[PDB]
């Protein structure tokens, strides 16, 4: 069991340089066969390893990004520093540092090599924008009497940065049939999503609907009321 | 750059021979020089190498039997062969090793033109020309074939021509082959219509240069 | 004091070959100087490290004297020098003009001008860099896997000898006629406590 | 560079039976340099198999894998709903070290028509100067379902967005949201906004409309 | 002792077709194998270096790849004067163990050509010397593989026939086959009728061509 942690400024402006801290415990950087690997994963896209450092201070860089990439290790502090310059909005991804080892048996036949379980990782986003408090707008059910006893309502979150935003319903007393749609980026460099709860059309007139959205970077704890609305 | 061969030829079994490969733009006494074996009709076979320093290695088949040398007087490659046997008939090539712009080792970038070395006691002599007339027929689709069979000659090259080389259409010249007597034989066929069997005249020139022999044979269709 | 018992406690020693002298002898005679020459080669060329031998490493990189004294200890190190993506930091001289005299170093890093046309800094066509780097990849076979080599060479000149293996001491037996050897003083008798 | 290819793009098989995936390589390299990795949604990848022929640490015997040269394959026999994760095949042969493209494993289900609901922009959003209308598809399988936006029966294009939520862990369902964003000039020059869903479970296109002015 | 097998042994493909040869060695060669090109009657020419690197001045169609014990060479646009032999050579045992693969001859692809089969009995002049040569001739056939059965009194002959094939023609892309039986005078006078039976892919059934000494 080894502990892996990643840290660094989650908000970085474009065409700029960022530094990432990786801390590992349970192993030391003075053993043969041990390496530290830095990997980036775009949101929803395939995995993509970036960099490696060996125990002997020898480093491998990806040929597609070796120009502006540096990885350094500190055995004494169990420390790793990954410096990567000239970020762009597309570099909004998830960054990981993990262990590399190989297996040998009585002749060093190399029964393969692997990665250890990865750390927690850090969601690092790039945008040339300003922090904006999310705006909540109520999406009310359409005017209907029964409609088979099925209806939907919700609250849409717009104009927030960065991801994620936490959503709760009726102070946690309403989580049945609730869809919390993942955040969607619009064309103006700004985001959108919604949270929708499915309730019967006969439950509209007896139950009040309240949704609480919490956004720490903007420090917004917004409570919004959704009521059935008639045409 | 060039690696030209010299000294090849035909020798009796158990003989001795020297091969000299002259080199241009490349130094024999500073590079990896390889003597390579290639049989007629077969694949390649590396034989020997000399390192830039002067150390030499030979293939297992000819260990202790070939002598490889570097000549600074004419920047040439020398090969001494003795006690020649029946398996020594092939083309030898002087090749440069560790060549090519990207600097990839293990490669024969530059190959010499190669020289013939044939080892037999076939007692070089003249050929034997036999006509092969088209079978006795009326037309057979207007397709008749006549030819010359060359048998019992040594050595190559031999030349077979039709009408002083003017009759080349539809001519199949079978490459020569070796018998158990050390002699050589080939076939040379030409097709003409059955109607033209008795109209035009047909001649067959067989020239053996090493023996200095010229044969003219008239191939005339025969009846039964 | 050179205890060679630590030699056997080490790696399996894929090759452990001692020339002229025997392994059980070198712990007895006392030499005046020791040279330990360490490097990394391929498994194919381990046989090249021997007195009076031929090959790329034998010719241009490390040549043993024809009367070499001492021995060679080679062992596989596929755990260390094997790296994914190929370890391109171990070089060897592929091109050379001559043969090195025994125990010589050739660290010159120049373009090998082996053609009529000189280079003078132009690495084009007939202009080669003699240092080729091993692959040493983990999946390479035994011949191309990295092997570490240490050659120990001994000098026993007229200068006083200061390097040789340890000497064992037994217990101490008193009041009994025994045979003693005290630092080379050899005698027989009864040993007693004294007040000298 | 050696390219890898996972196959198929998305695999759909119920828990209990055998699930098999293929990974092919553009160029040739030894077996031991390929690794099977597992990751869950929003979760760190975990080492499944190293060497692509020997199990990793703590791997149950259900997981297995075999292949040679440029063609490997991986198999899970007794898979549970929590075992449904994204698997990648990654080469250790040469830099760069590249993974697969990702194949999603999902629990099979009977094809169920999604319930479709409408959500007009609220009054506050209308006063904000930019409006957004959201219409919801719920309780459907599989994920794919074609959605169209129209304004007075005119094919809108380039001003809509789609959001998909992960598969529901209870009823093996999905949720889609179609959001159409407009300015006031385009919002106030027509009457009806409609969105159309077509799906396997729906035998016919299902278009639903609403007029901003009346409701 | 490094043995290479090349597949396919013969690769017939029309011009502009992307072809791919594979070479397989016994023990791992990794990157220490090279691809050379040799024309029939010409010295070899290097194409693929380092098992992956194209040479200088070579066309970009060629691509050498593969690793471990299987190696590949692919030509994307095989132009008309590329029909040569390709060789794979290892450098793993570059001191002494230099060995080559079999080599694949690339042959120009054409429609199936039906051979013409002809009988050439030995001349009387040749019989005067005690040697009788009987020739079965097959012309203008494709592909190269064809079969000849030498029937003497309805009995097959083998092990005493000299068989030769001419290089592919430059006009009709066909072949030429000559089979020769050389016999002594007594053997030729020991039988009456001699025939050659021909089997080719351009022929639905094998064809007999016979002749008798008594008749002719
Ligand atoms: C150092 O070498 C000795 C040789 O006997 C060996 O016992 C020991 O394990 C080695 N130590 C390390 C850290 O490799």
């Amino acid at each position: 069991q080894i502990t892996l942690k990643e840290s660094g400024p989650t908000l970085v402006k474009p065409t700029q340089t960022l530094t990432l801290t990786c801390t590992f415990s349970g192993f030391s950087l003075s053993t043969s066969g041990v390496g530290v690997a830095w990997i980036r994963q775009p949101p929803g896209k395939a995995l993509e390893w970036l960099a490696l450092i060996y125990w002997d201070n020898d480093k491998r860089s990806s040929p597609s990004l070796n120009n502006r990439l540096t990885i350094t290790k500190d055995t004494s502090k169990n420390q790793v520093v990954l410096t990567m310059t000239n970020m762009d909005p597309e570099d909004t991804a998830t960054y990981y540092c993990a262990h590399f080892f190989s297996h040998y048996d009585s002749s060093n036949y190399y029964y393969g090599s692997w990665f250890d379980p990865w750390g927690q990782g850090t969601l690092v986003t790039v945008s040339s924008a300003s922090t904006k408090g999310p705006s909540v707008f109520p999406l009310a059910p359409s005017s209907k009497s029964t409609s088979g006893g099925t209806a939907a309502l919700g609250c849409l979150v717009k104009d927030y940065f960065p991801e994620p935003v936490t959503v709760s319903w009726n102070s946690g007393a309403l989580t049945s049939g609730v869809h919390t749609f993942p955040a969607v980026l619009q064309s103006s460099g700004l985001y959108s999503l919604s949270s929708v709860v499915t309730v019967p059309s006969s439950s509209l007139g007896t139950q009040t609907y309240i949704c609480n959205v919490n956004h720490k970077p903007s420090n917004t704890k917004v409570d919004k009321r959704v009521e059935p609305k008639s045409c | 750059v060039q690696l030209v061969e010299s000294g090849g030829g035909l020798v009796q079994p158990g003989g001795s021979l020297r091969l000299s490969c002259a080199a241009s733009e490349i130094t024999v006494s500073s590079n990896y020089m390889n003597w390579v074996r290639q049989a007629p009709g077969k694949g390649l076979e590396w034989v020997s190498v000399v390192y830039p320093g002067g150390s030499t290695f030979y293939t297992d088949s000819v260990k202790g039997r070939f002598t490889i040398s570097r000549d600074n007087s004419k920047n040439t490659l020398y090969l001494q062969m003795n006690s020649l046997r029946a398996e020594d008939t092939a083309v030898y090539y002087c090749a440069r090793e560790s060549g090519g712009f990207p600097l990839a080792e293990g490669a024969f970038d530059i190959w010499g033109q190669g020289t013939m070395v044939t080892v037999s006691s076939a007692s070089t002599k003249g050929p034997s020309v036999f006509p092969l007339a088209p079978s006795s027929k009326s037309t057979s689709g207007g397709t008749a074939a006549l030819g010359c069979l060359v048998k019992d000659y040594f050595p190559e090259p031999v030349t077979v021509s039709w009408n002083s080389g003017a009759l080349t259409s539809g001519v199949h010249t079978f490459p020569a082959v070796l018998q158990s007597s050390g002699l050589y034989s080939l076939s040379s066929v030409v097709t003409v219509p059955s109607s033209s069997l008795g109209t035009q005249t047909y001649i067959c020139n067989v020239n053996h240069k090493p023996s200095n022999t010229k044969v003219d044979k008239r191939v005339e269709p025969k009846s039964c | 004091v050179a205890d060679y018992s630590v030699l056997y406690n080490f790696a399996p020693f894929f090759a452990f070959k001692c020339y002229g002298v025997s392994p059980t002898k070198l712990n007895d005679l006392c030499f005046t100087n020791v040279y330990a020459d360490s490097f990394v080669i391929r498994g194919n060329e381990v046989s090249q490290i021997a007195p009076g031998q031929t090959g790329n490493i034998a010719d241009y990189n490390y040549k043993l004297p024809d009367d070499f004294t001492g021995c060679v200890i080679a062992w596989n190190s596929n755990k260390l020098d094997s790296k994914v993506g190929g370890n391109y930091n171990y070089l060897y001289r592929l091109f050379r003009k001559s043969n090195l005299k025994p125990f010589e170093r050739d660290i010159s890093t120049e373009i090998y001008q082996a053609g009529n046309k000189p280079c003078n800094g132009v690495a084009g066509f007939n202009c080669y860099f003699p240092l080729r780097s091993y692959g040493f990849r983990p999946t390479y076979g035994v011949g191309h896997q990295p092997y570490r080599v240490v050659v120990l060479s001994f000098e026993l000149l007229h200068a006083p000898a200061t390097v040789c293996g340890p000497k064992k001491s037994t217990n101490l037996v008193k009041n009994k006629c025994v045979n003693f050897n005290f630092n080379g003083l050899t005698g027989t008798g009864v040993l007693t406590e004294s007040n000298k | 560079e050696i390219v890898l290819t996972q196959s198929p793009g998305t695999l759909s098989l119920s828990p209990g039976e055998r699930a098999t995936l293929s990974c092919r390589a553009s160029q040739s390299f030894d077996s031991r340099y390929l690794g099977w990795y597992q990751q869950k949604s929003g979760q760190a990848p975990r080492l499944l198999i190293y060497g692509a022929s020997s199990r990793a640490t703590g791997i149950p015997d259900r997981f297995s894998g075999s292949g040679s040269g440029t063609d490997f394959t991986l198999t899970i026999s007794r898979l549970e709903p929590e075992d449904f994760a994204v698997y990648y095949c990654q080469q250790f042969g040469d830099s760069p070290f590249t993974f697969g493209q990702g194949t999603k494993l999902e629990i099979k289900r009977t094809v169920a028509a999604p319930s479709v609901f409408i959500f007009p922009p609220s009054d506050e959003q209308l006063k904000s100067g930019t409006a957004s209308v959201v219409c919801l598809l719920n309780n459907f399988y599989p994920r794919e379902a074609k959605v169209q936006w129209k304004v007075d029966n005119a094919l809108q294009s380039g001003n809509s967005q789609e959001s998909v939520t992960e598969q529901d862990s209870k009823d093996s369902t999905y949720s889609l949201s179609s959001t159409l964003t407009l300015s006031k000039a385009d919002y106030e020059k027509h009457k009806v906004y409609a969105c159309e869903v077509t799906h396997q479970g729906l035998s016919s296109p299902v278009t639903k409309s609403f007029n901003r002015g009346e409701c």
